[PDB]
């Protein structure tokens, strides 16, 4: 998908920087961060928040220790919607890129492929349905069923 | 094997080696071998 | 021209060239090699009850002619002292190549439903069962179950599973890697049913497997009866994997069918 | 010792990682000159 | 005398949407339509054109529908528009006639100097070419019967005019300028073979038809006047061309010379600096 | 380990095959 | 090799190519060859690296164009002679010398008087062939000369002494193919022809096809060449 980035077109950058989320998305790449750090420079705004939305979904469910890039960008979504004279296609989803940075505060995450070795396939439906939100508002709010605790319960009793 | 002092240093050649061969010889000469004959 | 000097016609003087052949053949690669033919008469005659060692020699100069599909069909003449040296040139190598026109072939045959095979010529078989004995008594069954893999078969496989000590838990994540490396749905949900049951032949009962084949081989009534087995053994502690794997990893419509056949 | 033979094999051909590292290679140089 | 005229598809889009009328207005099957145009030379153009609401019966075939108010305040609007695009003829689908088409030119041979008939497709799926003229003609016979008046195959094409083309080549969004010798010349080779030679199997559908069930026309006045024009080279056994060898020694010495020196120099064109960026390219990457 | 090393090069051999073949798609596209 | 020919590696040395197929040379060159075998002395011969190793191309290449002194065409290497091997070749420049002369006391003087470095050589099919080779160069030349020569012209001056084996000389020339040259038969004396008017001009673009399709297998040399960095 590197190779992928080389595209003539902002749809398959864009397309390309949505293939880094989905596809490495609980990974700990820090070479998929290096390939959205030019993705968001680049003069289509929403290929900028490819940028914005997909290094949020590799920065889900890790931390500082994970990558060094991580509150490099919690400050510095922030700091590009500090300038007010971006587009607003551009910090379109930079506070979306804000929630799904803290999805749960990093206690839930995605279940595309389940530990149980079998896929978790409503979360796959709410992956692949959210994706084009600007044809439809409310393909944004499909993103219910993607997320599972990344916690420990200990029930021997269920009270 | 270049194990000494020396690393600072058919078209006419079996005909250059008869042709060398004959060196003051009388190959051609015509009016000397083709005008002794009425000389006497 | 040391097969000049075979006109006669018994076989007792090809003895006495054969003789020459265990001692002179590396020096004579080039002399045997325009000898082929005779070779090949010395293979399509039956009288000549040494056409073992015309076979062999045959594939000792095809060996070295670079003939190995020949090689192959000379290594199948060969007899039976064939499989049984350990040589780490030439027998190792070109049963190397028979054995992999073996697994191709079981592989060309595991393609060919019902038959209609190409059948187990008289000399296969032999390091399959030997080597396969060495890796047995190694007490190192990858080897075993990798024969297993490369038949796509569950002959050896049954008895690479119902096989001598070492840990069941070798099978437990090549249960896991066996979907890993899984090309088809034709043996996968084959061996998925069958790893289950091999676990139910052993002694001790596996609660992984029927947590796998809920979730690969999705039966509602196995669970439905190993379900009358929590009730029965009425451990509810252990019982934890099947019944909140079932909640957790089983698809909506299979939970549907296994809370219908789960009542029962 | 069987086939652990094969894959070092195939080893030897990962000269298409080289071949198509020029082509890779190739495809950044006109990806980008069209860019 | 009438060779090419020059087609812009853009009043052929409108038989695409009058074909998409008469889909849906009934029992009209055929496309029949007035065709605008200005004559400028044997070299026409058409720029507009109109669709007729027209109907035609099965029984006495020629009975037509060239309604004057659709006729007469049209061309009031169409002169309105533009004086010079007036009529030139009319069209109809279908490959071959109807019944009623030469009368159909007779009511508009008042209005021009030659109303000419092309006959259109709608659905191009033909081994020849497309929309084809048809200008007036008098050939009659060596008879000296009353004048004949089918109006018989004079050639035509598909021309391009103008720029045109902010639509069209942006709506192309498919194909390449081909440098033939880039498989375009193949592609030729396919319909002219193919596309030929089966039109070579309509010509011995024609001289095995004729001598089976053909009529008069079977050898009317051009079957032999072009059995000559096949008499070119038709021979038995190989024709025997024998001056062609020699001659072709003549040609292929020029093929093979270009090719020889030409492609030597090819080779210096790819082999030196391919050597040259090449071990620049591989040494001087250390 | 003969299980899984025999399989593993060939999951990561087709799609540079695929991609092998595809270089010479996009590169006569940039012809274009 | 006859029968298990698979020499052919990538060919990486680039030396062990070259002297291998010198060595291969030898070995067509003493089986019974003449052409094949010359012109992989030849290839060989333009795949000797460098003048990085003294004598060992000199001594190999006295030894490289023996079939060459076995053609009747060869001319004297003396550009080829180092001075060291000057000393070396002094039966061997006297051998082409007897070689172009077409002398027979000469022939068998020098055989005579260095069988002992032709012993050095090992290589006796010279000399088994080498008067042979005498006749044929002979016979090339005049043959090549004169359109219709008699045979009484070329035999007694060449000292065949008689019409018949002169005769079986044009027979077997006709065999081995030089000239189509015939008889006047009655008892001899060659009615015969050159061959000029002959063709020349389809004849090279034939020719051009194994020139530039030998082109175009250099070019893919080209592009393959371009596949290593």
């Amino acid at each position: 998908v590197s190779l992928l980035s080389e595209s003539y077109n902002p749809h398959v950058r864009y397309g390309a920087a949505m293939a880094l989320g989905i596809c490495c998305a609980g990974t700990g790449n820090k070479e998929a961060i290096n390939l959205l750090e030019p993705m968001t420079n680049d003069p289509v705004n929403y290929v900028r928040q490819g940028a914005l939305i997909a290094s949020a979904l590799i920065m889900i469910q890790q931390t500082e220790i994970t990558c060094p890039k991580v509150n490099q960008f919690r400050q510095l979504y922030s700091k590009v919607i500090n300038d007010k004279h971006d587009d607003v296609m551009a910090k379109f989803g930079a506070i979306l890129a804000q929630g799904i940075l803290d999805a749960g505060g990093h206690n839930v995450t995605i279940s595309l492929q389940s530990r149980t070795g079998h896929t978790h396939m409503p979360s796959v439906v709410g992956v692949l349905v959210f994706t084009q939100f600007w044809f439809w508002f409310p393909l944004s709010h499909f993103l219910s069923l993607a997320y599972t605790p990344t916690c420990v319960i200990g029930l021997n009793k269920d009270l | 094997m270049s194990e000494k002092k020396q690393p600072v240093d058919e078209d006419n050649w079996d005909d250059d080696n008869v042709e060398d061969d004959f060196s003051n010889q009388l190959r051609a000469e015509l009016e000397k071998h083709g005008y002794k004959m009425e000389t006497s | 021209g040391i097969i000049s000097l075979l006109d006669e016609d018994e076989p007792q003087l090809k003895e006495f060239a054969l003789h020459k052949l265990n001692a002179v053949v590396n020096d004579f690669w080039a002399e045997i090699s325009e000898s082929v033919d005779k070779i090949e008469v010395l293979y399509e005659d039956e009288g000549f009850r040494s056409r073992q060692f015309a076979a062999l020699v045959a594939s000792k100069v095809f060996y070295h002619l670079g003939a190995f599909e020949e090689s192959l069909n000379y290594a199948l003449g060969a007899g039976d002292l064939f499989n049984v040296n350990d040589n780490s040139e030439y027998v190792e190598t070109i049963i190397a190549k028979c054995i992999d026109h073996y697994t191709k072939q079981c592989v060309e045959n595991a393609d060919l439903p019902e038959g209609e095979k190409k059948p187990i010529d008289q000399r296969l078989e032999g390091i399959v069962n030997k080597m396969f004995q060495r890796c047995l008594d190694d007490h190192k069954y990858k080897q075993a179950i990798g024969i297993a893999l490369e038949t796509r078969r569950l002959d050896v496989f049954e008895k690479t599973i119902l096989e001598s000590n070492d840990v069941p838990g070798m099978l437990a994540y090549s249960l896991k890697l066996c979907m890993s490396l899984m090309q088809n749905k034709q043996f996968r949900n084959k061996v998925l049913r069958v790893l289950v049951k091999i676990y139910m032949n052993l002694e001790k009962p596996d609660f992984i497997n029927v947590c796998q084949c809920l979730i690969f081989l999705d039966d509602p009534q196995a669970v439905s009866d190993i379900l009358e087995k929590l009730v029965k053994e009425d451990n509810l502690l252990m019982a934890y994997q099947i019944c909140f794997d079932l909640y957790e990893s089983a698809s909506q419509q299979f939970l549907s069918s296994v809370i219908q056949n789960l009542r029962t | 010792y069987l086939s652990k033979i094969e894959e070092l094999q195939l080893i030897v051909n990962d000269k298409s990682q080289n071949l198509r590292r020029l082509q890779a290679q190739r495809n950044e140089l006109n990806a980008k000159v069209r860019l | 005398a009438v060779q090419k005229v020059v087609v812009h598809p853009l009043v052929l889009l409108s038989v695409v949407d009058h074909f998409n009328r008469i889909g849906k207005v009934g029992n009209q099957k055929r496309v029949v339509g007035v065709l605008l145009g200005s004559w400028q030379k044997k070299v026409l153009d058409v720029s507009n054109s109109f669709a007729v609401p027209f109907d035609e019966d099965d029984k006495d075939d020629s009975v037509w529908f060239l309604d004057h108010d659709y006729l007469e305040n049209m061309y009031g609007m169409f002169k309105k528009v533009n004086a010079r695009e007036r009529i030139v003829g009319w069209y109809h689908t279908g490959p071959k006639l109807h019944k009623n088409d030469i009368a159909i030119n007779e009511l508009m041979k008042r209005y021009c100097p030659n109303s000419v008939l092309v006959i259109i497709d709608v659905k191009p799926k033909d081994l020849g070419l497309p929309t084809e003229a048809y200008i007036s003609v008098e050939e009659v016979h060596d008879d000296g019967t009353p004048t004949s008046k089918t109006f018989e195959h004079v050639t035509s094409e598909i021309g391009a005019e103008e720029a045109e083309e902010v639509g069209v080549e942006h709506l192309l969004r498919d194909i390449k300028d081909t440098t033939v010798g880039t498989l375009s010349q193949r592609i030729t080779n396919q319909v002219h073979g193919l596309k030929g030679l089966n039109s070579k199997l309509l010509d011995i559908r024609s001289y095995l038809e004729k001598v089976a069930t053909g009529k008069l026309p079977i050898n009317h006045q051009i079957i032999y006047q072009l059995q000559d024009v096949f008499n070119l080279l038709p021979d038995v056994s190989l024709q025997e061309f024998v001056k062609a060898f020699y001659l072709k020694t003549n040609d292929q010495m020029v093929v093979v010379y270009l090719a020889s020196l030409i492609r030597s120099v090819v080779a210096l064109h790819n082999l030196i600096n391919n050597k040259i960026a090449n071990r620049d390219a591989e040494k001087k990457e250390g | 380990d003969l299980y899984s090393r025999y399989k593993k090069l060939q999951q990561e051999l087709e799609f540079l095959e695929v991609q092998e073949e595809y270089i010479k798609d996009e590169q006569k596209n940039l012809k274009k | 090799k006859l029968v298990s020919k698979s020499v052919f590696p990538e060919q990486a040395n680039n030396n062990e190519w070259a002297r291998y197929l010198y060595y291969t040379g030898r070995i067509k060159a003493i089986q019974l060859e003449y052409s094949e075998a010359r012109r992989t002395m030849t290839n060989a011969l333009r795949k000797a690296p460098q003048h990085t190793a003294v004598g060992f191309k000199q001594t190999v290449h006295k030894l490289l164009i023996v079939v060459e002194l076995l053609l009747g065409e060869i001319p004297d290497r003396l550009q080829f002679r180092q001075p060291s091997l000057k000393r070396s070749l002094m039966p061997y420049f006297l051998l082409t010398q007897a070689v172009r002369t077409g002398n027979l006391a000469k022939f068998n003087q020098v055989l005579d008087q260095f069988g002992e470095k032709f012993q050095a050589d090992g290589t006796y099919t010279l000399i088994i062939r080498l008067r042979h080779n005498v006749i044929k160069t002979g016979v090339r030349m005049i043959s090549l000369s004169y359109s219709r020569i008699s045979l009484a012209d070329i035999a007694q001056k060449l000292q065949l002494d008689s019409p018949e084996d002169a005769e079986f000389i044009v027979a077997k020339a006709i065999r081995d193919g030089v000239i189509e040259a015939s008889i006047n038969h009655e008892k001899g004396y060659v009615q015969s022809k050159e061959m000029i008017d002959i063709y020349s001009t389809r004849e090279p673009q034939l020719a051009f096809h194994q020139r530039i399709s030998f082109c175009l297998d250099i070019h893919n040399m080209s592009v393959k060449a371009m596949r290593f960095p």
